[PDB]
């Protein structure tokens, strides 16, 4: 969570692939989410992969 | 860069009250009243005399005072003498989370 | 009150990058925001950046993006300036100032209350 | 309050319809908190104990 350096302890910076309005030109996007809204995807040590 | 608008010099005589002026956008001068003023003898550090548009720090003489109307401000000095011969600067709350400062005004007590 | 000290002199050449120190004395370093400003000879005062020593966050001016970076120290306590991609026009005096008070409940970074000033340093590049 | 100067970001999700999220944060990070005056709260809880 390198917002302006440091770490914001509540909000994670995440990026995801968006199926755009044309549906065959999907693009990368980024957003900041709250950690109550973010769940780890698997119990393994792939801890950079998350879900709503 | 913008660096506000500030006159090059000011004139006056002893006994007169004068104003040191600064003018800018409504974000930088008027959206918040966080306007401070700094003063520079030649070869010295900038000195702290006005904060929060019209308040004074430790030990500063009460002859100095501030003012603000809309998107301008002026350090108002009552009763000049020759000791005020220096350069003057204003600084204020910048655009996003920054501080912005002016171009410098020389005090010329004739 | 309290007093900051800085580096003695910085005579350099273009493309070398510059470190400036700022050691406080009289007060606890991890209490106030630290601002960095620049003053050219015969030109008005330029504001360069601010940094929170409690959290390590920092911001600079929009014209100074990428060229200006800053860090902190916890063991002794000082503020580190490093200037990158510099040219001859940065021949100027450089000032380290003590800003507003750090509170966890409201933002106090952009308060231009430079209450204490260091002696500055000279950067001469030609 | 929320003393954290947030910024809204707009993403287009599918045809015609949009979605709003949190983009950058400007300024320093501060904690969301709420305040109650202490003497009124102690007075109120003592009166609740009275009742
Ligand atoms: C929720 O709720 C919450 C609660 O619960 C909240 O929160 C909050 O908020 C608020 C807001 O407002 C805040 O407040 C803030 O605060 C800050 C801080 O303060 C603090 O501190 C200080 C300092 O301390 C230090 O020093 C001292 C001496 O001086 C000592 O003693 C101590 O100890 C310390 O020491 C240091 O150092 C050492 C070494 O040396 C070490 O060791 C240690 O550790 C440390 O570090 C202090 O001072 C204070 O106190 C004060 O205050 C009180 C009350 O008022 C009083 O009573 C007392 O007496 C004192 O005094 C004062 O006053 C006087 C008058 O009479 C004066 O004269 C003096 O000087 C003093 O000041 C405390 O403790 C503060 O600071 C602030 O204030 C400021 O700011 C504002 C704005 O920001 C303004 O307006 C004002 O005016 C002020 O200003 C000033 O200051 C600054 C700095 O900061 C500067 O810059 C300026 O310029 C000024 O200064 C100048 O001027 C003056 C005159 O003009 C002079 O005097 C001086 O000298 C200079 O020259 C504010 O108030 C709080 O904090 C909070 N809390 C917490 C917990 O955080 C919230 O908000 C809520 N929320 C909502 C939403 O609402
Ligand atoms: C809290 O966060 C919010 C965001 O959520 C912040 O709000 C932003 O505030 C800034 C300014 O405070 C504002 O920026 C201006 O937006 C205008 C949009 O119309 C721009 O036109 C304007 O541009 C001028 O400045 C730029 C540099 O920043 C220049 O690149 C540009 O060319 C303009 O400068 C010219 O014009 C002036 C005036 O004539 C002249 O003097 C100059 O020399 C130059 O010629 C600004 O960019 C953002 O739009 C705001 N954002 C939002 C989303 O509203 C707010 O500031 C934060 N508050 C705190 C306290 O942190
Ligand atoms: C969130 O992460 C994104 C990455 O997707 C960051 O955006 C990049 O930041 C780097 C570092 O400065 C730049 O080199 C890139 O140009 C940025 N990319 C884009 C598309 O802007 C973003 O800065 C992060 N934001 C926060 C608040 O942490
Ligand atoms: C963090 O700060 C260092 C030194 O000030 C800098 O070089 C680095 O680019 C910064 N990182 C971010 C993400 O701002």
């Amino acid at each position: 969570a390198t917002v302006k350096n440091g770490t914001v302890e509540e909000m994670k910076n995440c990026s995801f692939n968006t199926t755009t309005e044309i549906r065959d030109k999907e693009k990368k996007e980024y957003a900041l989410f709250y950690k109550p809204d973010i769940v780890p995807l698997s119990e393994t040590n792939n801890t950079s992969e998350y879900r709503l | 860069q913008s660096a506000l608008t500030q006159p090059a010099s000011v004139s006056g005589s002893p006994g007169q009250s004068i104003t040191i002026s600064c003018t800018g956008t409504k974000y930088d001068v008027g959206s918040h009243d966080l306007v401070s003023w700094y003063q520079q003898y030649p070869g010295k550090v900038p000195k702290y005399m006005i904060y929060e548009v019209n308040k004074r720090p430790s030990g500063v003489s009460n002859r100095f005072s501030g003012s603000k109307s809309g998107n301008t401000a002026s350090l108002t000095i009552s009763g000049l003498r020759a000791e005020d011969e220096a350069d003057y600067y204003c600084c204020s709350f910048g655009g996003s989370a920054t501080v912005v400062c002016g171009g410098g005004t020389k005090v010329t007590v004739l | 009150q309290v007093q900051l000290v800085q580096s003695g002199a910085q005579m350099k050449n273009p493309g070398a990058s510059v470190k400036v120190s700022c050691a406080p004395s009289g007060y606890t370093f991890t209490d106030f925001y630290i601002h960095w400003l620049r003053q050219a000879p015969g030109q008005g005062l330029q504001w360069m950046g601010w940094m929170n020593p409690q959290t390590g966050r920092t911001n600079t001016a929009r014209n100074f993006q990428g060229r200006v970076t800053m860090t902190r120290d916890t063991s002794i306590g000082t503020a580190y300036m490093e200037l990158r991609s510099l040219t001859s026009d940065d021949t100027a005096i450089y000032y380290c100032t003590t800003g507003g008070w750090i509170s966890l409940y409201y933002d106090s970074s952009y308060y231009p209350n430079f209450d204490h000033w260091g002696q500055g340093t000279l950067l001469t590049v030609s | 309050t929320r003393p954290n100067n947030n910024t809204r970001k707009s993403v287009r999700i599918g045809p015609g319809q949009t979605f709003y999220a949190t983009g950058d944060i400007i300024g320093d990070i501060k904690q969301a908190h709420c305040n109650i005056s202490e003497e009124k709260w102690n007075d109120t809880l003592q009166k609740v104990g009275i009742e």
